[PDB]
């Protein structure tokens, strides 16, 4: 619920060590937590807030050149010079070429020549600036068990719905006390500040579209910076960038705009982030967290109650959803009240018994009438199997085959774990909980070489990526000590791999 | 003008889909292409260079790739 | 619990701008949602829509690409309709309906309901 | 993409009512999305159905929705006594826009 | 007596999106621009959920095809020997200074 | 020659037709079928929404 | 967008002033240096790198110069 | 050039007011220097306030500031009859001078 | 306490002088510094001040920027500010307040309060 094919969704089975378990939440997917008791709660990140923000200069797209009245001078009476200079909302190049007996100087050769251009803008960056502070990421809570896909509708952005709950964590006011009624309350501890080194990514403007950019990027734009800090009367630090004074050779000067630069920036955002705002906050996507979510008070809710009665219609084909769960949608009829839904997956039936372990435990229809509607997952083997509730008078039993062997789980999901690995790697080892000496002793060795190699090898494009990458495997051919040789084309390979997982 | 930094030098990992990452890692490889299908003559020069460094016939090819790849781009 | 109102439209005449707003009361409108639906005298419901949200978005019904749009102010939670030239044929009720936004507040794919309340109806009347 | 449901059918109290709203393979069949919406002469069209059936929270069990291609089929029986009001079948085309059957008014008793 | 080889449209300005959304195993989305010839569509795959609501889950094939349109494109154009010319001056300087 | 508002400069036959940009071959009459595109309007969508 | 050509691989060569002569050449030096400026460590790495192949000394020199100059440019 | 302060407000006993002033970043955003003046007619301002949320020891106790972006709110509550002092909003620029808002006379009910 | 005292000074015609006195009582100068700030009844305060009574340095609003001249003398603990060149619109009454100095002496950032106190007011009237 909240997150069904989904996609890069990641389920954790079981949190151990006490009620303990740290999950990483981007927002490109889920994560579904199932405990060994207590109802399924399914997490799922959505947006993040950008708060007061400020200005960090501006740029100019585009260059208005009016006037330019030009000064020259004898081959001797110095350089050249006019009143408009003083005034620094112009752009002069004295360059010395001209000619003698036709301007006037009965002295051939040299000449000076001042030529002032009038420069206004009309399109400009802004380029904001982030600081960690007051952004909030927005992360849903929603629990499985009861539930349509709508049905129940009222959301629960406010409340009554009771299913699901939304928190707004803040690194003034972590630890999200989110209260799903009759449930528990869970509670969770997340760190706002230090996920993605914000303070280094400047909150950029361009007409609508927005864009976040590196400080290191954004100070090496080469545009007639602004400085930001008023208007009233803009003074262009540069404006020489943008325009070009082109003397023709023979004899005189031009002055030429370079034109909207406009789509070179484009060109030049390469790798940004795709950004929205509003007026107070603009929506950030993407992102990534990192919360220790506290499964310390839940409660499985009516554990307690009956078995229903006699219903078993099922209004859907289950649906083989993508990794693991076939997604099953029940409709007991008849029942009186909020009565258990009995659910088992069977490898042969034959004497009941199965093994499925599925992801939602204890299911609970709600009220009476008929209208029921009652959503659950079960995680069935790979190999085939019979989906049923053995209830009542000959039940209802479905059929259900899934695919892929126990090998091609291990491979997909190492698959993603190389992923968690890659991007956003270096927390990556958070993904796990209750760790000592397997997961901290790991997440320590894999943040040293994390800032080695980040340090060693910044400055890398895919394709420079398996550039290198393969150099460093030739390297890996030859040699001698089969250590640097060893150790160069471990570190290549691990490139290589780094770019086709960020492409994919 | 002709603003230097392609932020892809430092470019965000994130699940996310990044701004240009498709027709980016491509546009390097197709503008190097043409820039060589314009000058064959090059392709021949910066052979005979490569092939008189460093006798060693692997470091060769590399210097191939060396050259190849810094005609177009770095001037 | 929740309000939607509007003022009346009356009867312009063949040539006219009208403009019609839609009051969302109670009901937080934040994130909310809204469309418009015109029927004329017992007329084929017509979907001539603005998925509008927060983010003032909008996507025309292909017959009304380009004669109306409807433009947000959040300060009173209002959704402005304004059909250019209130030509003879509309006599119909404007009514404006929401079908509250996705979580992200971007809106794609609507809710399972459409309309769970409804505007008080608006009569225009080209004449 | 246009909507054909049919205008008015009667029936009297208690006996099942049938209305059929018939579609395209861009809107109806290939979707799930279809509301039916009640609409007395004196009040707003207001929902009652929404995907398929899925009663919104006023139920008055007596009304079921179903599919079988293109078809829509809100079958009432048990005539409401005065639940006379035109009917519309609504569906979500997938070029992004909703369509709205031509409506059948029902006859009662 | 230019003739022009080609143009190039240095701006650009999109329209009229619209969307696909067709469920998995319902084959393509059709949408008709893609038959019209400015439209640019690009397929792609959303893996769809049942907020949409369909069947299976999986790529979902849909292609939002937007209009087209330019403005100020620049022209080639281009020219051959012929229709050309100089205009050369003489300047004997016998005596004279200026004329 | 190579027009591009209210100025012009030389260029040969492989800087000019090396371009990315839309083709449009030779006249403008009414509005023209623009050859390519694919330089200019550049689409992708991730999370797999619209 | 990624308009590849950079006219200058043919330019023309004649006694007026071509286009932007001047802005281009400090330019194309002016990009690789606040290239390098950021990222010094690329400049560890790649000195570790070039001084791994072709023993020969000078080359050795040879080979930071084509690896510190292709980095920033094409990739 | 004075900072926005809106001329005047009132109200029942005890009730929370609100007195906005709305600044520029180069002042009452980019620092954390605000005051609110009381100043009764005719006699000398004082300073009810100071380093925005806290206050001067003599301050009663409800008065309350805060600040997000450009504001400065001088939120009081159960408001004591005796609370009208016409209310100015001051801060340090960053210029290095000190402006006064437009202030508010304050209207109790 | 902490006291301020002013010479409640008269119209002087226009484009008179007006020298007005602030002597501060009641604390330790030394560390007191100074303010000027003008109000008439019935418009905005104005602040056209000086920052420094240890060196005796100043700083002006732009408006004021040469108008106003400032003597200290720490012998009567006295700051007078003189207003050159009044004009009728200056009428006004103006309170001399403090904002303490770092210890170094130079003032250059205040405290975080700036006025903990105010002169009583001298009401100054131009013909
Ligand atoms: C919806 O919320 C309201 C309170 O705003 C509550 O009275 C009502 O029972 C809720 N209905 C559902 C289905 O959640």
């Amino acid at each position: 619920i909240r997150c069904i094919g989904v996609s890069n969704r990641d389920f954790v089975e079981g949190m151990s060590g006490g009620t303990w378990v740290d999950v990483v939440l981007e927002h490109g997917g889920c994560v579904t937590v199932m405990a060994q008791d207590k109802p399924t709660v399914d997490i799922e990140l959505v947006t993040t807030t950008v708060s007061n923000m400020a200005e960090v200069r501006s740029y100019c797209y585009e260059a208005s050149i009016s006037d330019m009245a030009s000064d020259s001078r004898c081959p001797t009476q110095g350089e050249a010079y006019l009143d408009k200079q003083s005034d620094t909302q112009y752009v002069c190049k004295r360059t010395l070429v001209d000619r003698g007996w036709g301007n006037g100087c009965g002295l051939f050769g040299k000449g000076s020549l001042v030529t002032c251009a009038k420069f206004a803008c009309s399109k400009k960056m802004t380029g904001k600036s982030i600081q960690p502070e007051n952004l909030e990421y927005r992360i849903m809570l929603s629990v499985h068990g009861s539930q349509h896909s709508g049905m129940i509708v009222n959301d629960t952005g406010h409340e009554t719905d009771e299913n699901r709950a939304k928190v707004e964590i803040t690194p003034n006011s972590p630890r999200a006390e989110a209260t799903l009624g009759g449930f528990g309350s869970l509670g969770l501890d997340c760190e706002p500040r230090t996920g993605l080194d914000f303070s280094d990514l400047y909150y950029l403007t361009m007409n609508n579209k927005h864009w976040l950019v590196h400080k290191e990027w954004f100070h090496d734009i080469p545009l007639p910076w602004h400085a930001g800090a008023d208007t009233g009367t803009p003074h262009w630090n540069n404006k020489e960038a943008l325009v070009e004074f082109k003397d023709a050779h023979a004899k005189r000067q031009t002055v030429v705009v370079l034109g909207s630069q406009e789509g070179a920036v484009h060109t030049a955002l390469a790798g940004a982030l795709e950004a929205e705002m509003d007026g107070a906050k603009g929506r950030l996507s993407s992102g990534h967290l990192k919360c220790r979510l506290k499964m310390d008070k839940l409660r499985l809710k009516g554990v307690s109650y009956s078995l229903c009665t006699a219903a078993f219609t099922f209004t859907k084909i289950p649906a083989e959803t993508l990794h693991g769960t076939v997604t099953v949608e029940v409709q007991y009829a008849g029942t009186d009240g909020p009565c258990k839904v009995p659910a088992q997956m069977a490898v042969d039936m034959q004497t009941l018994t199965p093994v499925g372990r599925l992801i939602t435990a204890n299911p609970v229809i709600t009220e009476s009438t008929e209208n029921s509607k009652m959503m659950l997952e079960l995680d069935p083997p790979f190999g085939d199997s019979y989906i049923v509730i053995g209830v009542g008078e000959k039940k209802i039993t479905h059929h259900w085959h899934r695919s892929g062997s126990t090998i091609g789980k291990a491979f997909e999901a190492t698959v993603r774990g190389a992923k968690r690995m890659a991007v956003l790697g270096d927390t990556a080892w958070d993904f796990g909980s209750v760790g000592g000496a397997l997961n901290s002793l790991g997440k320590g060795i894999h943040q040293i070489f994390g800032a080695a190699f980040k340090s060693l090898f910044g400055g890398m494009s895919w394709f420079s990526q398996i550039l290198i990458g393969t150099l460093l495997m030739w390297l890996g051919l030859n040699t001698k000590n089969g250590s640097i040789s060893l150790m160069c084309l471990a570190l290549g390979g691990v490139l290589i791999f780094l770019s086709t997982a960020v492409s994919a | 003008a002709v603003t230097l930094p392609s932020h892809s030098t430092r470019k965000l990992q994130t699940r996310s889909q990044t701004w240009l990452e498709s027709r980016e890692y491509t546009k390097h490889l197709i503008r190097v292409e043409n820039w060589i299908f314009r000058n064959p003559g090059f392709a021949l020069a910066a052979a005979a260079i490569a092939w008189l460094l460093g006798s060693s016939t692997s470091q060769k090819v590399i210097y191939l790739v060396m050259i190849l790849l810094i005609a177009p781009a770095y001037s | 619990e929740v309000q939607l109102v509007e003022s009346g439209a009356e009867v312009k005449k063949p040539g006219a701008s009208v403009k019609v707003s839609c009051k969302a009361s109670g009901y937080t409108f934040t994130s909310y949602a809204m469309h418009w639906v015109r029927q004329a005298p017992g007329q084929r419901l017509e979907w001539m829509g603005w998925i509008n949200a927060g983010n003032g978005n909008t996507k025309y019904s292909q017959k009304f690409q380009d004669r109306v749009t409807i433009t947000r102010d959040t300060s009173a939670s209002t959704a402005y309709m304004e059909l250019s030239s209130l030509r003879s044929e509309d006599t119909a009720i404007y009514y404006c309906a929401r079908d509250k936004v996705d979580d992200y507040g971007d809106y794609w794919f609507p809710t399972l309901w459409y309309f769970d309340y409804w505007g008080q109806g608006t009569l225009v009347t080209v004449s | 993409s246009a909507l054909t449901q049919p205008a008015s059918v009667s029936g009297s109290p208690g006996q099942s009512i049938t209305i059929s709203c018939t579609g395209t393979s861009s809107d109806v069949g290939g979707f799930n999305y279809v509301s039916w919406f009640q609409q007395h002469p004196g009040k707003a069209p207001k929902l009652m159905l929404y995907d398929v059936t899925s009663r919104p929270s006023g139920v008055s069990s007596r009304f079921s929705g179903s599919k079988s291609g293109n078809t829509a089929s809100l079958t009432i029986s048990g005539l409401q006594a005065e639940d006379e009001a035109d009917y519309y079948c609504s569906s979500h085309t997938s070029r992004g826009t909703w369509v709205f059957g031509g409506g059948t008014k029902l006859t009662v008793l």
